[PDB]
């Protein structure tokens, strides 16, 4: 408490200004997260993103379906942390 | 003993008096400007940490909801 | 003082003064030896001891100056011509300590029994003019702490 | 007057009364011509120039009120009768002023 | 976990797996239009 009264005055309030920034910016990247995250979470292999014919139905019909094996692998996992 | 008449009236440059004006500027009221701004970081804190909690343990439910 | 700072103005909250009793050694040791008067101030009162410095600053031994002239007045002197209050920062409290040495003569009456006197300021001791340590001088009158003489 | 407020009391932790000069220019121009006395003090104390409002209020000129009656004494003049203390809020210092 | 010599690598697999991230993120396009809505 004596440590605290001594100045201090910018220590502390450095500290609070970086959990601020802290908090801010994880924040903002948790609602960048929240929508499409394989652009802001792979962006250069996600870079090449009009009458476009490549896309090819059956190819995501793969991904909708890995997706869910996938979430199948998370939950295994959480098992062997509890463990 | 003393002296009834005398009246004490009371680069570098730009950071001390910046600085006192931005103290100034704290110590407008402003109570309430930076309390406000202090909640709102607790606030982003806890939602984005809660939401790292939410992450850690199966993604693609939290990330992708409707395809799961 | 506890000086408080509007926007274009100035005010003050509080204006504390009172009288430090200057010790023994300091009398003896540099008003009497050297002519000078240290700048800080320590005594008890209320039952607190209590210590205070000129201009919030450190401790220095200053010139001792005679009192400015007036008319059917003995002599003075002093140390401190001016208060100190502290500088402005905004919409703060801000105290702000000044400490003048003062030496002064003066006359004093005592009526019999004479075991108390008064001084030309009009402050009572209560002690005997005469009390001391020589030839049966304990036997006068002191309601003082007998450590204080 | 520094007032402290506990829960169900309040204190008084100081009670600053200091005499100002009312200036030239308010006894010639104000008292004497107008027969009324500002809400505001301003002269130099321990070489620090200090200004005070009353009440803690904007500045105002007031009547002259004639003081209450009173034996073997010369007249007077006042203009507020009463002192002014702060609001309470709880646990706090607050200062109030009056002129 | 898994993770000097290593000949396990099958090119094939990561270019499989380079395009699987883009209709990933064609999931992610259409989840968010869900929402939306």
């Amino acid at each position: 408490s004596g440590v605290s009264s001594f100045f201090g005055a910018l220590a502390v309030g450095l500290l609070v200004l970086a959990g601020l920034a802290a908090a801010f910016f994880a924040f903002r990247y948790v609602m960048r997260l929240q929508s499409n995250p394989m652009k802001a979470l792979y962006p250069l292999t996600t870079k090449e993103l009009e009458e476009g014919g490549d896309f090819d139905e059956a190819k995501l019909a793969e991904a909708r379906e890995m997706i869910r094996y996938m979430a199948l692998v998370s939950a295994m996992e959480r098992t062997e942390h509890k463990a | 003993f003393a002296d009834i008449d005398t009246v004490i009236h009371a680069v570098m440059g730009i950071v001390g008096g910046v600085v006192s004006a931005v103290s100034g500027v704290s110590s407008f009221f402003g109570a309430l400007a930076v309390g406000l701004l202090v909640l709102a970081g607790l606030a982003a804190a806890f939602f984005a940490f809660r939401y790292v909690m939410r992450l850690q343990s199966n993604p693609m439910k939290a990330l992708y909801p409707l395809t799961t | 003082s506890q000086v408080w700072f509007g926007h274009r103005y100035s005010q003050f909250m509080g204006i504390f003064e009172d009288r430090a009793p200057v010790p023994f050694e300091e009398v003896i040791d540099k008003i009497n030896a050297k002519g000078v008067c240290r700048s800080t101030a320590k005594y008890v009162r209320n039952n607190l001891e209590t210590t205070a410095f000129h201009r919030d600053d450190h401790e220095t031994d200053m010139e001792l100056k005679p009192a400015n002239a007036a008319t059917r007045t003995s002599r003075g002197w002093h140390t401190t011509d001016l208060k100190y209050n502290p500088s402005r920062v905004e919409a703060f409290h801000r105290y702000g300590t000044t400490v003048n040495c003062i030496v002064e003569e003066v006359d004093a009456r005592s009526v019999y029994p004479y075991d108390e006197f008064v001084l030309a300021t009009g402050d009572f001791v209560y002690m005997s003019p005469f009390y001391g340590y020589r030839e049966g001088s304990h036997t006068e009158h002191t309601s003082y702490a007998a450590d204080r003489f």
